[PDB]
RNA sequence: UUAAUUGGAUUCAACGCCGGGAACCUCACCGGGGGCGACGGCAGGAUGAAGGCCAGGCUGAAGGUCUUGCCGGACGCGCCGAG
């Protein structure tokens, strides 16, 4: 009877706003929300050598992505889980939503 | 037949089952979490992906 | 130059010396071998007689 | 047990042996010589005084006395 | 001063399934074996069976560096490429178990000349 | 099939029904050339429309259509010329036999003279 | 030294460097065997171009080529430009 939602994104802001979206959602109707949980940040990290050739000392780059991720629980009711069905995500958030 | 002289053999392991996807080239391919970049091409295009130089 | 000899047709009557595939139908001829019907594109080995 | 013997699966008879002193010594001269016999890789190694498990011999190996120029 | 493999003469080696002969032969013929034989190699034997019954009366020339030496093979003279030419080999009882190219070595031995310039620190 | 056998004489209908009915043909059909392909069709009553013209020498690979053609119905009528039967349909060559299987539009005049050639001569 | 032992780099700022831990591939070297000329035009071409094959020789192995005859239908490196 209680929906599981998972997000992730590269952009820290964009999931503070669905985040909070999500949660003035839930304020507006009679309906108990578990926080919005932080799971561990993935890091994505690449080291590589600069020059094209070999020759000259040795230097280094090392390039890095980061990925946020935050958890939710919210009890299924169908006045407020058509509220947060139609909302709009930007186009760099991941959303997935599943029943438990 | 005489195409048959210059199809080549599909191999699925070695330095010559792995080709740059931007470039063409043989050898230092970097297969991390799926890409499929020389170490050349990876420098002048990560900024386009989102990668940065933090520290 | 010209190869379309050899079936005994004469004056009113055609037939053929070399028959077809059986997996195809007529028109198609083998060679003649003789030890075996070549059948030029499928080939059977019955040792032809 | 069989697995603990220094010569198992004899060439000749077929069986496990363990050997000791002299046959030791002319049983291992036996099998460089077989080796030398047919012109074997190994054998023509043997015969040279060279490395016979693949290794690299252009730094390494070196017994000898400096050449001058 | 007869030829005994593991206890068994010439005659009884031949008389042996390819199976059977395999466990007399060390792990990696043994494996090698075990997992069949390259078509290359399928064609040569074809070719040395052939020989054997007494047709092929002509030299028996071949690529197939690894093909492992067989009791049935022995008296027969095989000529093995080695990079730029067919050298002949003559197939003795006490080859069985060998690779071919065991036998058709690929490299010249070395006889060094004077050191050149730049051989030594004070040369350059 | 060759002018040196004579069939029967030269009508004029005939030409006019199988040289100028196509080329209006050619356009809204198919053509097969070349006697050795046209014998497996007519073998098999592939083709529809077997014009023969008469230039081929000798009359060895001439002498299959003529005995074989009671045995199917096998519509066919002679072209005197050779260099534009291929340009009525075809190519630039000198063509033998131009086999046209259901051509659009030309159907009243090759009905009639394969009626007048049924009750002319078979 | 070798048939070849492919090549670049020589003070710091060349020498576990070219992300170079190469069995095949990588490969650029050596021995051997095959394949490739859009598009314009020249000889030629349905009375059939260009192309493909059952078996058996040559061959390391090969319709690659040859022997043996079966295939298919519109282009054509045997020639000159060009690519
Ligand atoms: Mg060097
Ligand atoms: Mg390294
Ligand atoms: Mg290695
Ligand atoms: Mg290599
Ligand atoms: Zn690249």
């Amino acid at each position: 009877q209680k929906a599981r939602i998972k997000l992730a994104s590269t952009n820290v802001r964009s999931l503070e706003e669905v985040a909070n979206q999500i949660k003035q959602i839930a304020e507006r109707t009679g309906v108990r929300m578990s926080g919005p949980i932080p799971l561990p940040t993935k890091r994505i990290r690449i080291v590589t050598r600069k020059s094209p050739d070999g020759e000259g000392s040795a230097t280094f780059d090392r390039w890095e992505l980061r990925i946020h991720k935050r958890l939710i629980d919210i009890e299924a009711d169908e006045r407020a889980m058509r509220q947060i069905m139609r909302i709009r995500v930007p186009e760099d958030v991941t959303i997935e939503i599943e029943l438990i | 037949a005489k195409a048959d002289y210059n199809k080549r053999k599909p191999r699925k392991f070695g330095k010559g089952a792995r080709r740059c996807i931007r470039c063409g080239q043989y050898g230092p391919i970097i297969r991390i979490h799926g890409l499929m970049l020389c170490r050349h091409c990876f420098r002048e295009v990560a900024p386009k992906l989102g990668f940065r130089k933090y520290e | 130059g010209q190869k379309w000899k050899l079936y005994i047709v004469k004056d009113g009557k055609v037939i053929r010396k070399n028959k077809f595939c059986p997996r195809c139908g007529p028109g198609v001829f083998m060679a003649d071998h003789g030890d075996r019907w070549a059948c030029g594109r499928c080939g059977y080995t019955e040792w032809k007689k | 047990p069989r697995w603990a013997v220094n010569r198992p699966k004899d060439y000749e008879t077929g069986r496990d042996l363990h050997l000791i002193t002299a046959k030791l010594d002319m049983a291992i001269r036996e099998d460089i010589m077989r080796l030398r016999r047919i012109r074997a890789y190994r054998g023509i190694r043997h015969e040279l005084g060279l490395p016979v498990r693949g290794q690299r011999t252009r730094s390494n190996f070196r017994r000898g006395q400096t050449v001058g120029v | 001063k007869e030829f005994r493999y593991r206890g068994y003469t010439l005659e009884q080696l031949m008389n042996m399934s390819l199976e059977e002969l395999a466990k007399l032969l060390p792990a990696r013929q043994r494996r090698s074996l075990k997992r069949g034989l390259t078509p290359e190699q399928k064609k040569l034997l074809r070719k040395i069976r052939l020989a054997k019954k007494g047709k092929y009366n002509k030299p028996i020339r071949t690529h197939c560096r690894d093909m492992i030496v067989l009791p049935e093979m022995v008296g027969l003279t095989i000529y093995v490429h080695n990079g730029k030419e067919f050298v002949p080999v003559e197939i003795k009882p006490e080859m069985i178990g060998h690779y071919l190219g065991e036998f058709a070595p690929t490299r010249k031995r070395v006889q060094h000349g004077a050191p050149g310039i730049g051989a030594t620190r004070s040369s350059m | 099939a060759k002018p040196s056998y004579v069939k029967f004489e030269v009508p004029k209908e005939l030409a006019e029904k199988a040289l100028q009915a196509v080329e209006i043909a050619r356009d809204t059909g198919k053509i097969r050339k070349g006697t050795n392909e046209t014998t497996k069709a007519v073998e098999r009553g592939q083709a529809k429309l077997v014009i023969i013209a008469e230039d081929v020498d000798p009359e060895e690979i001439v002498a299959h259509l003529p005995p074989l053609c009671e045995e199917k119905e096998i519509p066919y009528i002679y072209v005197p010329s050779k260099k534009e039967l291929g340009a009525a349909a075809g190519i630039e060559v000198a063509a033998a036999s131009v086999a046209i299987i259901e051509p659009g539009k030309a159907r009243d005049l090759v009905e009639e003279i394969a009626m007048k050639v049924r009750e002319l001569m078979k």
